[PDB]
């Protein structure tokens, strides 16, 4: 039972068109604001604030408690992105651009330290391990018809 | 193979002579019997095909497709009788007649020995589908969908026809056996390039290829449930079957004519999988899923290896079953709530547990959980692509990550969470719907038990 | 006929019987959980016999029983490998599952769907056995994805809760990132060695190249929650406590490590992949042990401890000691499952409270749980002659005495100090001091199921190290000579961690309040890794998949080029052609023009 | 006094840190009253049908229908070819295709050249 | 959750909410009870130090500074009650909640068990059917001409009336349904 | 501060109705009107499956080559072979670093 007028229309130009659009979307005129009139195809649909559903008050009696939505209120263009099973934009205790610096610094420092420790390795003061039968020539792949150069170990 | 064709033609007057309240029972019983008869075509040889006559033959590629068609007809009948209860007797008989004619055309298409007969039947399948969509669809968009379904197909197939007759003037035959035995290489000229394009584009638009796929979401969303079932399960596989038949005369041109189509298939597989992540209509999500899986099939056919051909056959069969099941699952909810918006009805596991189990199994087969034949086909195609180029594992890998995501997303949106408070008309699942889901899903696992029946002639 | 093969097959086969009975008149009664638990106990007792045969004569087998399908030259068959790893892991997993099922009989007593829970637990166990005993890569992949799906279902057990569904999907996402590498390894092995089974792969790869091993390492990093793909394991604590004790602490999450243990002949011949594995394990163990020391949820602390121990296992694999890593898996299962069960006992006693800040003095109020948790913590820290000693101590000594990256060694030592630190945190905040829970006291651990399960795992945590170490053949060369200070390194660093943690915890009794430092904020908020990595890539991916893939391309430009342009052109030409006034003057003039043109253009040229 | 918190797109500004709610005007109070009135009217309209004993089915929501229609059917009628639209379409619909074509063509040319020279180590490469 | 919200919060309401939040986060920092009591008394003294400020502008400036200090010094991992919106058992039992109208679809064999319960259910349904029209009429009378301005609902005022829009509040599933 | 009299009264009425509804959820003593050996576990769950598996392995699986392959037993100096009866000599006169 939804009339054609109720359905979303083109970008509004005249203030009367903006008032009609705000009435259609159940909004105050001073609160209603469309997307910029480029060719992207937004048309009449309002541009709501970019907060996710996690930021909504959980102690309110929402008509849909899991979605935290009320019946009849305008729905954000990107609601399915913000369903709170998904992207969260909630305020953090530590500023963004400070979490990023700390995380990147830690990761880069660990990478550099691993490279340094690779080119300054650690080992015990011992010589190479000695194996009896010409470094086990026959055991590591055979080739018994080549007579390899003998490998000899002496006592010390 | 008239022992399968004639019983369907007999289904026609049996439906038109039936008593007004026995049409569904008779049609379902005899459709199931015809499927049982068609089960005998799976006895195939290792060297050549079953050459029944001068007109019809059966290969190891077409026999599972025929079995799938004959098995899909009774499922379509079961799925259709709910929303057609208010219809008049004559219109119900006309709907069943459309379904029967579609089955007959598909059966003759998959077994034609000549390419022009194949073309004629493969175009004849258009009329019943268009009539079903534009007459028994629910919304006003169906008309537009029908137009998009028609011309997109014909703009691809009219050049092919020309090429076909041209070939018959050059080699003297369009018989597939003669064409295979007397094959000659295609030189590198502009004429040969345009012949290749004429021979390929119709099947490309049938798959559909990414960029030529816009007809599919419209047609598969606006159609009634049986229309969507037959469009996703069988009619998309016409392109793959035709491509695997026609590629025998296109070498060695394919070696470099496949590059734009390979790039389109891989990138558009990523793109359609991504599109599935932000979809408000549940049917459109399943349609874009079909597009991604068919892009995989296109890659497999284009790289032209035995492993890729086996993977393509397995993937086509598995996708047919899985996508038909998913469309039926979405249709149950639509019939309950009369809306296709995915977030309208939520928490359905609390209200319908067995249907939730069916949803879980269907979404598990969609993401190709091993050892399902979905996974077997996908893995064979991925291995062949890796042999073709080691970098493909990137794109394919990304696809495997995205698919599961959107698949589980669908499940989590419909079955989990809390139920919508104001929706109070969700009745318990009928025996018919549960039987439909079981008759979809059990053959999938049974085929997993014996996978060489869907692996094709290679 | 040498009962080894029959017994090994029967152990796995009898686990599926309750699955087949799940549609009988035992799944609808209250006797189903006991039936499943008894089946698992019988399976463990039966599996004890092939282990004895192996310990006597070192008997090993492969059984290729069913031929599934054959490609042109590649044959795929249902084959089981019954080597030392399988016959050692099966009894340990069965023992832990038996204890955890008996525990769940008491923990989940009020759940209306407890039968489905046990059915689910058994399905996970079956998939894990399929993973462990597989002889070809396809069967292993079957087990891999089976345990992944079972973990997804068990994490979202309370499916009306949004966070559980989010955590389940997160686990699936990270595991799929690992599955990419698994599939890469499978494709490389089939196209280069013409096989997916282990024997031919070992024969045909004497010097394995980088790509298959890097794919295997990516799969292992996904499955064992290493630093790049770590966050899903702590979030998997959304499930019930038995799921955390079984799947996400001791049995399933070692699977990735197990994978690298399976392919150790190939890893033995590649230095670069070994170095990558060592560095990945070192950073993982350090980062997770550093996150664990400030957490307030007990399940989170135990999960980060599990992740740190998995990092230590990866380090052990990286220094070319796979058998030590397998021994550590077996040792860690016991006390990790016991620690999770003790945490669950505390949670159930305090009305489902999980914050340690609201747990006061349980040392006297919960004596048996206190004893079990103390023994488990001592075993986890490698206290001498307990279960954890016989693996962790040798791992630390082997890391000390090898030609290895020095930074990885330093991070391993710091992590093994932080292990004792967070163990001290758990004990100090949960058991010492004065009560901090609500005044209505319902503390009660007097239930035979809980006591018996924890007691079995406790006997294991005390004696299994000695028993297993003295009954296996030596597959490694012992470090007989070492400087005394490097022989005591693990004990010394554990003692320093203990003392420092005790001091910093004792300072909390003072009447002084200070705002936290940035280092504490980094530790508590998990390096900010979930804060950034779960917001920026997800936002960009979803926003691009709407704005560009769906709207800009599919709904606008693809429409614009082919169908809309055709419609526009045809409509304009129709308007041009059909709009004539119907005046004979105009088109008879047109006829004259046509006649003249046809006489000049076509007729003059003959 | 204390280090300042600065908001970002994915970590927004808290309400208690918002200057706009600390300097208020009677116009703002009137706007808040109007907002609450609109919300209350919608809530009453919904609750009247929700508690109706003779109501069976789905309470249709015009906002949901508007959202789905705007996301699906209202997009093309509101599209104009502009420099931004044309540039973004060309980039995101053509650039990836040629990027991947160049990558794959280079890789396959290298592999083919290696195969012609007979140095690729194709031993045991039976299945393809 | 039960009370209808107002159009805005007053200054006193904001001060009290900040006081509760600050005390909760301080308890999160001060784990032990005696230390928490000491610092909570200090916080209460700091709060009531500026209780008698007659200049409202200075009061809101003080509130602003206090909220900035709270955001700087908040516990990143504060204690949450297990069933609170951030707790570990927040929506644990929502999957066990089944709406009452589902009972209308039970097979008569299922309803053959529990006869007395379904007789009581029929009585409740009769009461709701008899009360609906009076509820609607009362709402029509009591509503101002320009629509309602708050979400508050009136009580019953007549002889045997029921408070309008009571069915879905009274027939809540439960807090622990199964 | 506090409730207004209207809010208080509505709360009392709703509370009375809700308490009645919760009381009505109680079950009368007859509400669930239902309409109308020791060691057998070790036999049906261990013995029968092991019989089936042993039969299948002994007479079907091992009827084809290379289906059950065991790694060969270890041989040490001083051992005697069961089949041939051959003995293996000792180990080269240990230097005896006692
Ligand atoms: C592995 C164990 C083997 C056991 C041996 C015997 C198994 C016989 C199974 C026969 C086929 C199953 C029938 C399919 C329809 C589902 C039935 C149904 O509708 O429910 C009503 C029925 C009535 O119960 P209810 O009280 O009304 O509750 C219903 C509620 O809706 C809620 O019900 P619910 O909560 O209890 O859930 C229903 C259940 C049912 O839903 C399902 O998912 C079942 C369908 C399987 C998944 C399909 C996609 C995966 C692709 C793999 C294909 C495998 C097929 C192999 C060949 C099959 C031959 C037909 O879902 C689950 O419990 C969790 C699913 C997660 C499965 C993860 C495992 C992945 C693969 C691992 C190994 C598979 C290969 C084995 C060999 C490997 C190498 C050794 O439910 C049940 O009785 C429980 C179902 C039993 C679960 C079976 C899961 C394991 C079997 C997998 C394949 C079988 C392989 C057999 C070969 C021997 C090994
Ligand atoms: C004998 C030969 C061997 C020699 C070994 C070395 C010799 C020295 C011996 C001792 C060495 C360490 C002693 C303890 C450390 C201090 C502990 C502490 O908590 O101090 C309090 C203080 C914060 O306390 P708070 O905030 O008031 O506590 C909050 C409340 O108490 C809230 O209270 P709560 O209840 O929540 O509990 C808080 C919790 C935790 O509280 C915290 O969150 C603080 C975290 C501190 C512990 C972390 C240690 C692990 C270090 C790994 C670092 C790897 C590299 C990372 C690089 C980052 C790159 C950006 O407290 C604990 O549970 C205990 C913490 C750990 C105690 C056990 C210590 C064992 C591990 C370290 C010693 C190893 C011993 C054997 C060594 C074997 C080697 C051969 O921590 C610090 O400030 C110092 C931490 C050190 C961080 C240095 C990183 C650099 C920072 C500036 C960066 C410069 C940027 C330059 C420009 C770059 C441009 C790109
Ligand atoms: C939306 C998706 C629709 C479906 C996608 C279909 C994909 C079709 C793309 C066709 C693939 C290739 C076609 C022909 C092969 C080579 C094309 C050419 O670019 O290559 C060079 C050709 O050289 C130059 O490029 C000449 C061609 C330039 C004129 C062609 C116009 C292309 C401009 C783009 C128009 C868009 C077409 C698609 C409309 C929708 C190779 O040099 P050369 O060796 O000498 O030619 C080989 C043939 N010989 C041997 C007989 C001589
Ligand atoms: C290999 C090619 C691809 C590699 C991966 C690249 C990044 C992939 C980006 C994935 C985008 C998917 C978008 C849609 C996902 C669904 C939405 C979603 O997941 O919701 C976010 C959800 C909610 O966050 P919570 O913290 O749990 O809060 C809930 C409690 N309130 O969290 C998530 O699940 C986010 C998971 C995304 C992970 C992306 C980052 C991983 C990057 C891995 C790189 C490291 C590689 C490791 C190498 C190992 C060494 C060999
Ligand atoms: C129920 C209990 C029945 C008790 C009486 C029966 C006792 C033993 C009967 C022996 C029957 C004869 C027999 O089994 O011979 C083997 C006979 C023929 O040999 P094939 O290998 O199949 O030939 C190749 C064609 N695929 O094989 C069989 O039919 C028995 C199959 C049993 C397999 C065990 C179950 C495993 C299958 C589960 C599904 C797996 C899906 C795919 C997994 C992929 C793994 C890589
Ligand atoms: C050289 C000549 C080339 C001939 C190519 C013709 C292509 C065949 C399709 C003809 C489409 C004609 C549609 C048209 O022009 O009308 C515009 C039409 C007006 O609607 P009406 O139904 O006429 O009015 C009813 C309300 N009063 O606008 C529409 O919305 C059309 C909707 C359906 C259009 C579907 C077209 C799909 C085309 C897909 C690609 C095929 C193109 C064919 C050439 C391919 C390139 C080789
Ligand atoms: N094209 C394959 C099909 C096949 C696959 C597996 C088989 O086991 C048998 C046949 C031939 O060979």
């Amino acid at each position: 039972h939804v009339t054609k007028d109720m359905f979303p229309g083109p970008y509004p130009k005249t203030p009367e068109e903006r008032a009609a659009a705000a009435k259609k979307y159940n909004m105050r005129v001073e609160d209603y604001e469309p997307y910029p009139d480029d060719g992207m195809g937004y048309g009449d649909y309002p541009k709501l604030p970019d907060r996710s559903q996690q930021e909504r008050d959980p102690w309110y009696d929402w008509d849909h408690p899991d979605l935290r939505l009320n019946w009849g209120e305008p729905i954000h263009w990107d609601l399915d992105m913000y369903i709170r099973n998904r992207v969260d934009t909630s305020p953090t205790p530590v500023s963004w651009n400070t979490m990023c610096k700390h995380l990147f610094g830690f990761v880069a420092f660990m990478l550099f330290m691993f490279w340094v420790g690779e080119i300054y390795p650690s080992y015990q003061p011992v010589g190479p391990k000695q194996y009896p039968y010409n470094d086990l020539y026959l055991e590591r792949g055979g080739d018994p018809t080549k007579e390899p150069e003998p490998v000899v170990h002496y006592e010390i | 193979m008239l022992k399968i064709i004639i019983p369907t033609t007999m289904l026609l007057p049996m439906t038109w002579m039936s008593k007004h309240n026995m049409i569904w029972i008779n049609a379902t019983v005899h459709s199931l019997l015809i499927s049982l008869i068609s089960l005998s075509l799976l006895n195939q040889l290792g060297e050549n095909s079953l050459n029944f006559s001068l007109t019809f033959f059966s290969d190891s590629l077409s026999a599972p497709l025929l079995v799938l068609t004959t098995w899909l007809l009774p499922l379509m009948l079961m799925a259709s009788q709910s929303h057609l209860s208010k219809e008049t007797t004559t219109r119900k008989k006309l709907y069943i007649t459309m379904l029967i004619l579609l089955q007959l055309f598909l059966i003759m298409t998959f077994t034609a020995t000549e390419l022009i007969l194949f073309y004629i039947l493969f175009e004849a399948t258009l009329v019943p589908t268009l009539i079903i969509i534009t007459r028994w669809g629910n919304q006003t968009e169906r008309l537009n969908a029908g137009l998009y379904f028609l011309f997109y197909t014909l703009a691809g197939s009219l050049p092919l026809l020309v090429a076909l007759v041209y070939i018959q003037n050059t080699t003297g035959s369009l018989n597939f056996l003669i064409i295979h035995y007397w094959s000659h290489p295609l030189s590198n000229s502009w004429s040969n390039i345009f012949m290749w394009l004429a021979c390929i584009m119709a099947f490309m638009v049938k798959m559909p290829l990414y960029g030529l796929h816009l007809w599919l979401p419209k047609a598969h969303v606006e159609a009634p449930i049986a229309g969507s079932m037959v469009l996703a399960a069988v009619l998309l596989k016409l392109g793959g079957y035709g491509m695997m038949r026609i590629t025998t005369i296109l070498n060695p041109l394919t070696n470099y004519m496949a590059y734009p189509f390979l790039m389109l298939s891989m990138w558009g597989m990523i793109m359609t999988s991504s599109i599935c992540l932000r979809q408000t209509d549940l049917k459109s999500l399943i349609a874009y899923s079909s597009v991604s899986h068919m892009a995989l099939v296109i890659v497999a056919i284009m790289i032209q290896t035995p492993w890729s051909f086996m993977g393509a056959t397995a993937l086509m069969i598995a996708h047919g079953l899985t996508s038909s099941m998913l469309f039926c699952l979405a249709n149950t909810n639509y019939e309950r709530v009369h809306s296709r918006t995915m977030i309208l009805a939520r928490g359905l596991q609390t209200l319908l547990p067995l249907m939730a189990t069916w949803w879980l199994v269907a979404s598990l087969t969609n993401l190709a959980l091993p050892p399902s034949i979905n996974l077997i086909g996908e893995l064979f195609i991925i291995t062949a692509s890796f042999s073709w180029s080691n970098i493909t594992i990137i794109l394919m890998g990304m696809n495997m990550m995205i698919t599961a995501l959107y698949s589980l997303y669908m499940l989590i949106t419909t079955q989990r969470g809390k139920y919508t408070h104001h929706i109070n008309n969700i009745k318990p699942s009928f025996t018919r719907e549960n039987a439909l889901m079981a008759l979809h899903i059990l053959p999938l696992l049974l085929l997993t038990l014996n996978p060489k029946m869907i692996l094709g002639p290679l | 006929m040498n009962p080894f093969a029959s017994l090994t097959l029967t152990t796995l086969t009898i686990l599926t019987i309750p699955i087949m009975m799940s549609n009988s008149n035992i799944y609808k009664t209250n006797l189903y959980p006991n039936y499943v638990k008894t089946t698992v106990s019988y399976a463990f007792t039966l599996s004890l016999v092939p282990l004895l045969m192996f310990m006597h004569t070192g008997q090993e087998m492969i059984i290729s029983n069913w031929h599934w399908m054959t490609l042109q030259t590649v044959e795929l068959s249902l084959s089981f490998k019954m080597d030392y790893f399988s016959v050692m892991f099966i009894p340990v997993a069965l023992f832990v599952t038996w204890s955890i099922m008996e525990f769940s009989m008491w923990y989940m007593h009020s759940d209306p769907f407890i039968n489905r829970f046990f059915k689910y637990l058994l399905l996970f166990l079956i998939t894990m056995m399929i993973l462990v005993t597989a002889n070809n890569l396809f069967q292993l992949f079957i087990g891999w994805e089976g345990v992944g799906i079972m973990s997804f279902l068990l994490i979202g057990w309370w499916h009306g809760r949004t966070d559980a569904n989010t955590a389940a999907l997160q686990a699936i996402l990270y595991n799929r990132i690992g599955d990419i590498g698994f599939v890469l390894s499978m494709a490389w092995f089939l196209t280069h060695s013409n096989a997916w089974d282990l024997q031919q792969i070992f024969m045909l790869n004497n010097e394995c190249p980088n790509m298959p091993l890097i794919g295997l390492l990516l799969a292992a990093a996904g499955k064992s929650a290493q630093f790049g793909l770590h966050p899903w394991l702590p979030s998997a604590m959304e499930g019930p406590t038995p799921v955390s004790a079984l799947l996400h602490s001791s049995t399933m999450v070692v699977a990735g490590v197990f994978l690298l243990i399976r392919f150790y002949p190939l890893m033995e011949t590649n230095k670069l992949v070994q170095t990558m594995t060592l560095c990945l394990g070192a950073i993982t163990t350090l980062f997770t042990a550093l996150c664990a020391i400030t957490q307030n949820d007990i399940k989170k602390i135990v999960a980060f401890s599990t992740s740190s121990q998995l990092g230590l296992m990866m380090v052990t694999i990286g220094i070319n000691q796979p058998h030590l890593a397998f021994l550590h898996i077996c040792m860690h299962a016991f006390f990790k499952a016991m620690l999770f069960m003790c945490s669950g006992s505390i949670i159930h006693s305090l009305n489902d409270e999980q914050d340690i800040r609201k747990m006061g003095g349980l040392y006297k109020a919960m004596p048996f749980t206190t004893t079990a948790l103390i023994i488990g913590s001592l075993a986890l820290t490698g206290m001498p002659y307990l279960t954890g000693f016989y693996s962790k101590d040798l791992i630390i000594e082997a890391v000390n005495m090898s030609y290895t990256n020095a930074w990885a060694l330093l991070m391993t030592l710091i992590a093994t100090s932080l292990t004792a630190a967070y163990s001290t945190r758990i004990i100090f905040f949960a058991f010492l001091g004065k009560p901090r829970f609500p005044p209505l006291v319902l503390i009660n651990e007097n239930n035979p199921l809980l006591i018996n399960s924890i007691k079995r795992l406790l006997i294991g945590s005390i004696f299994a190290g000695f028993i297993i170490s003295n009954n296996i053949p030596p597959m490694t060369v012992p470090n007989t000579t070492m400087p005394l200070y490097m022989k005591m390194t693990a004990l010394i660093v554990t003692i320093m961690g203990f003392m420092l943690a005790l001091e910093l915890n004792n300072t909390t009794y003072y009447l002084k309040f200070k705002y936290p430092s940035q280092t504490y904020k980094f530790s508590n908020m998990l390096g900010y890794y979930p804060s950034i990595m779960h917001r920026l890539p997800t936002y960009h991916n979803l926003s691009m998949s709407q704005k560009s893939a769906s709207s800009l391309l599919d709904l606008i430009w693809l429409e614009t080029i082919l169908p809309k342009t055709t419609s526009f052109i045809q409509m304009k030409m129709s308007i041009m052609v059909s709009n004539q006034k119907g005046l004979i003057k105009l088109y008879f003039l047109s006829f004259l023009i046509t006649i003249m043109i046809s006489m000049t253009l076509f007729n003059y040229h003959e | 006094s204390f280090p300042k918190y600065k908001p970002s797109r994915l970590a927004t500004l808290p309400a208690t840190l918002d200057p706009a709610e600390y300097d208020i005007s009677p116009e703002t109070r009137k706007a808040q009253a109007e907002r609450l009135a609109i919300r209350s009217r919608l809530k009453r309209e919904y609750l009247l049908q929700y508690n109706d004993p003779n109501r069976l089915g789905v309470i249709e929501d015009p906002a949901l229908i508007r959202w789905t229609y705007a996301r699906s059917a209202n997009i093309y009628p509101n599209f104009r070819p502009t420099p931004k639209t044309s540039l973004l379409g060309a980039l995101f619909g053509i650039g990836p295709l040629f990027f991947w074509y160049y990558v794959f063509k280079t890789d396959r040319d290298k592999k083919e050249k290696l195969i012609q020279e007979g140095k690729l180590d194709q031993t045991f490469n039976i299945s393809y | 959750a039960f009370s209808a919200p107002a159009a805005y919060l007053t200054h006193q309401q904001k001060v009290l909410r900040l006081y509760k939040r600050a005390l909760r986060h301080l308890e999160s920092w001060c784990v032990h009870r005696d230390k928490y009591r000491y610092f909570a008394c200090l916080m209460r003294a700091r709060f009531d130090e500026h209780k008698n400020e007659k200049d409202m502008v200075k009061a809101t400036q003080l509130l602003r500074q206090a909220e900035e200090e709270f955001w700087y010094g908040q516990h990143p991992q504060p204690y949450i009650f297990p069933e609170s919106p951030g707790g570990t058992s927040y929506e644990r039992y929502e999957c066990y909640k089944v709406p009452e109208w589902c009972l209308d679809d039970w097979h008569p064999s299922e309803k053959a068990m529990y006869p007395d319960y379904f007789a009581k259910r029929e009585q409740w349904k009769r009461l709701r059917r008899e009360s609906w029209e009076r509820e609607v009429k009362q709402l029509q009378e009591e509503t101002p001409p320009g629509g309602p301005r708050t979400e508050a609902l009136p009580p019953a005022r007549k002889e045997g009336d029921l408070p309008p829009l009571w069915w879905h509040i009274v027939t809540r599933p439960r807090e622990r349904p199964m | 501060s506090g409730y207004t009299p209207d809010e208080k009264l509505r709360l009392q009425q709703l509370r009375e109705l809700r308490r009645r509804w919760l009381k009505d959820q109680e079950l009368s003593p007859r509400e669930p009107v239902l309409p109308p050996r020791h060691s057998i576990f070790a036999v049906t769950h261990v013995l029968i499956p092991v019989w089936i598996i042993h039969y299948y392995l002994k007479y079907h699986v091992t009827a084809k080559p290379y289906t059950v392959v065991e790694r060969k037993p270890r041989i040490f100096p001083g051992d005697t072979i069961l089949e041939t009866g051959e003995v293996i000599p000792l180990m080269k006169e240990f230097p005896d670093q006692h």
